[PDB]
């Protein structure tokens, strides 16, 4: 033995993910003739809990009618879901919004409907994202959007104010230059910039305000505005293929799944 | 000389039980086929007589008490007559048929708590409960119930009848019959349950159906 | 025999589709010298009804003058035909229109001219479509168009009103983001999303309001409008190659083929 | 399976006639040395009820003294009643 101990009652580590592929395909009757040993069993024994279940004479259900597997995460969360929305009001206003994976963060200030349920299904999170935003409203506004990692300084989140950060801090880290008239669309990778390894979904104390958040995107505009028309932005987050999930968690209640 | 083909006139067309000879025939139109489904909306086997006749029917259930003295007739139940009933699945096979041959599979389920003691007996009795002895009923294919070893037994019995087949609409006499005598009295202590449960399941084996009738 | 029966009069299943390819090509005289056995025959016998017809000495007609087969459905219905048209009037008005294959649905509220004749030629229908719409009128309007399957909730069809559906319900299912100025055109696949298998053209009762319809597209706008100019949309439906047709049906009368 | 069912508790058809020929003949000690497994058993199990019974050290009883089998019906009911 490696540790010099022993084990008598059969009970070990439990709930290893991915038991089965969810698209319906054929791997005749499944049960029937033989008496069902998989109906009655011991759930207190996890080896006896992993027995092939049956209760009735069943046969092959057949195949499915869509090759697109709607039960893998990498093609399920490809549809981009809501994050936040915000409007500008005056000249050179700098807006700042984080990406706070905490379930304590009720919407709008935090995770809304689909992001709050999905990113509180699991404990650990590592990988880059995708963000899709839409320019809506007044045209010919030359703004700038940039990412800021953890540790580095940035302006106050969820607050529209004037920018207190210089342009040499903004040009050195990384941003984009675009007008509302040229292309009107942003589909951006969110870089995984942290000295810590992974981020969590539901923590407490100072670990919640530090180890749940990973990144932040803040926007300052210019040439807004001429003759009075509101400019509205809205953030939709999407997924990429370099992220992996860890420790499947009990999903949230029907109460904290708040929709916007 | 080229001959133009015509339509057939006389042929033996019709079912084996539903037969009518026509003097003017016509080719029956058939388009499509029985298309198989790789996606079935249900996951079962298709229904048949093999899965409808061979399924246990709760034909009787009782409750044996302590006050029943020795060899008291708790239940006097008829086997096939309770099987021929509308509230079961074999009514769809026995209403449209008159003469039958079959084998009887009895399963009896009781439940003692092991602080009770006593014994029960279930016997498959053909013909009569006549002057034959109660203390000689082990010559029948029977079951013996106990508050010590087991609580569910099942009995296989054949078709025992004088004539060839059984008439449902007017039987000569019942083929089988089950009785429950108190084989040993139910004795308890203080606070122990003074009763036990009782169930009688039944199904057919090797079913034969003949003599279709149009009436009910 | 499989069923233990018999058959005397020759009569079977009738009207199997696709007897012939309709482009004119060569597979000398066709008839003439031999006496016509295919003129006089028995139509009450379907085997004698499938005889090669002739009445006159004929010969080869020749070939056609277009390689494009104008008698196959996959290149005939490639031309996109009218579905509906609608206009917006105020701010954030949500419009909802279905795709109702019922012949009871008189135009505009339902199938118009070419769709009502064509999609009531056959009983069963399975496969995805194509929709081509045109933005016409006032410019710089940032709207959103989305599909909703059967079973799921959506707003009231053929009614311009305010949206009672939240954006998290709209971002999770699937939509598009576009302005009238950027591209001004939509050519979209209509997804075949149903737990039922196929849809019909002409039914009655509760089967008509459920098993004829398959899908619905509903649109809410924003930034409409500035200085008063009408915005008009019009829907034209087109066909794709993954759909198949079933049970050729008697075509409609000259009365219900109503044109718009 | 023929009927697609199953059976868990061992209980089947019972009381098949003619177990033994009743004239006494030899088919040494019958029991003794080995401990009697056939005395104590389960009568609720019919397979365990068909066990060879014994309780004592016994041996061969011997043969009978009439060749006429007085325990077959075809020679018992030959006497007319």
């Amino acid at each position: 033995d490696d540790s010099g101990g022993f084990s008598t009652t059969v009970s070990t580590e439990q709930n290893v993910p991915d038991p089965q592929v969810g698209i319906t395909t054929m791997r005749m009757d499944v049960s029937g003739v033989q008496a069902p040993v998989g109906a009655i069993t011991t759930i207190e024994d996890p080896v006896l809990a992993k027995k092939v279940p049956e209760t009735f004479p069943e046969l092959k259900p057949g195949e499915s009618r869509h090759t697109s597997d709607h039960m893998s995460i990498y093609k399920f969360m490809g549809r981009s879901h809501f994050l936040c929305t915000f409007t500008f009001n005056s000249n050179n206003k700098e807006y700042t919004f984080p990406i706070t994976l905490s379930s304590t963060s009720n919407p709008p200030h935090g995770l809304p409907s689909t992001l709050r349920w999905f990113f509180n299904l699991f404990q650990l999170y590592r990988g880059p994202l995708d963000l899709t935003i839409i320019i809506t409203g007044a045209t010919d506004v030359d703004g700038m959007a940039w990412f800021t990692p953890v540790g580095l300084a940035v302006d106050t989140p969820w607050v529209e104010k004037e920018s207190a950060l210089q342009i040499d801090y903004k040009t050195a880290l990384g941003a984009v230059r675009f007008n509302t008239r040229r292309t009107g669309n942003i589909q951006i990778r969110l870089p995984w910039y942290s000295y810590l390894y992974a981020v969590s979904g539901a923590l407490d104390g100072l670990g919640d305000k530090t180890d749940s958040t990973f990144g932040l995107v803040s926007i300052q505009i210019a040439n807004y505005n001429h003759s009075d028309e509101y400019l509205s932005f809205s953030c939709y987050l999407s997924v990429t293929e370099q992220s992996e999930f860890y420790f499947p968690r009990a999903p949230l209640n029907s109460n904290a799944m708040l929709s916007t | 000389e080229q001959m133009i083909q015509s339509v057939d006139r006389t042929a033996v067309t019709g079912a084996s039980y539903f037969t009518s000879v026509d003097q003017s025939s016509v080719h029956t139109a058939e388009v499509g086929s029985h298309q198989i489904e790789p996606l079935k909306t249900s996951v079962d086997k298709p229904g048949s007589k093999k899965t409808q006749g061979e399924k246990f029917f709760l034909i009787h259930s009782a409750r044996w008490l302590t006050t029943h003295a020795l060899f008291h007739e708790v239940a006097k139940l008829d086997v096939v007559k309770l099987l021929y009933n509308e509230q079961f699945a074999v009514q769809g096979l026995l209403r449209y048929h008159t003469y039958a041959r079959f084998g009887i599979e009895i399963q009896v389920q009781i439940n003692p708590t092991p602080f009770q003691q006593g014994g029960l007996i279930c016997a498959m009795v053909p013909g009569d409960q006549s002057y034959g002895s109660i203390a000689s009923l082990t010559v029948y294919p029977h079951g013996l119930l106990n508050c010590n070893i087991n609580n569910v037994v099942r009995i296989k019995v054949p078709f025992i009848y004088t004539r060839g087949a059984y008439h449902f609409k007017d039987p000569q006499y019942p083929v089988w019959e089950l009785t429950i005598r108190v084989w040993s009295e139910l004795n308890i202590g203080t606070g122990t349950s003074a009763y036990t449960s009782l169930n009688v399941l039944a199904r057919f084996t090797d079913l034969e159906l003949h003599g279709l009738t149009p009436l009910s």
